[PDB]
């Protein structure tokens, strides 16, 4: 369970 | 709003 | 696992927030809405794009992309931020500034 | 997007792309009028980015993209980063987008509309196509 986003540290994956 | 000049085209719609 | 560089587009039901918490359980809050759960998934790259349905046959904005599984799984529910509970903020912010 | 399809070019005149200064594309957003677009809180969106709208292929420049500037940003007081809440943020434009056959506004609905579970909805977006 992770933000869907690219760039940062709430992302998936960094 | 919520009308575009270009009308969408979907798979199975 | 690359991004695409055309715009993708996908067709999915929403859910209740009865079953979403069946996938998702206390995450799940009054300012959220799923969908999906059927064969396709939003993923990385798409947080705070729209999710639009029909109504008086215009499209309007239901939901915004926000969070949901971290290997973006086709049988897992995404979660989005539900318009109508936030539309007042909306409303009183442009009138306001 | 993870099985989804190419779009007919065009055809969603609300989507835009946020991008940084070097040009890469970090989130998307909704056009809701001429001035102000909606997003994510969690995108973390300052007066540094570019709003870029009427873009269909990132790779190519067969498009007429407007590049648009960030005013103010207004975040939601009541977002909550642990549980990701009220993730939602307005950007007011320091230059209006100029309406045509591919930019334009999306609607906004009532407090009081109902969208009842089962209803057939869209999603769109240049997200992973895999994990």
């Amino acid at each position: 369970a992770c933000a869907w986003c690219l760039r940062g540290t709430i992302c998936c994956s960094g | 709003c919520g009308v575009p000049a270009i009308q969408p085209v979907l798979s199975g719609l | 696992a690359n991004t695409p560089d055309r715009l993708q587009q996908a067709s999915l039901p929403l859910l209740s927030n009865t079953n979403c918490k069946k996938y998702w359980g206390t995450k799940i809050k009054d300012a959220m809405i799923c969908a999906g759960a059927s064969g396709v998934s939003s993923c990385m790259g798409d947080s705070g794009g729209p999710l639009v349905c029909k109504k008086n046959g215009a499209w309007t904005l239901v939901g915004i992309v926000s969070w949901g599984s971290s290997t973006c799984s086709t049988s897992t529910p995404g979660v989005y931020a539900r318009v109508t509970a936030l539309v007042n903020w909306v409303q009183q912010t442009l009138a306001a500034n | 997007i993870v099985n989804g399809e190419e779009a007919v070019p065009g055809s969603w005149p609300w989507q835009v792309s946020l991008q940084d200064k070097t040009g890469f594309h970090f989130c998307g957003g909704s056009l809701i009028n001429e001035n102000w677009v909606v997003t994510a809180a969690h995108c973390g969106v300052t007066t540094s980015d570019v709003v870029v709208a009427g873009e269909f292929d990132q790779g190519s420049s067969s498009e007429k993209i407007q590049k648009l500037k960030i005013a103010k940003v207004f975040k939601n007081s009541k977002y909550n980063s642990l549980t990701i809440n009220n993730d939602i943020t307005l950007l007011k434009l320091s230059t209006a987008a100029s309406f045509s056959q591919t930019v334009s506004a999306v609607c906004l609905p009532s407090a009081s509309d109902d969208f009842a579970a089962g209803t057939t909805c869209v999603t769109t977006g240049w997200g992973l196509t895999r994990y």
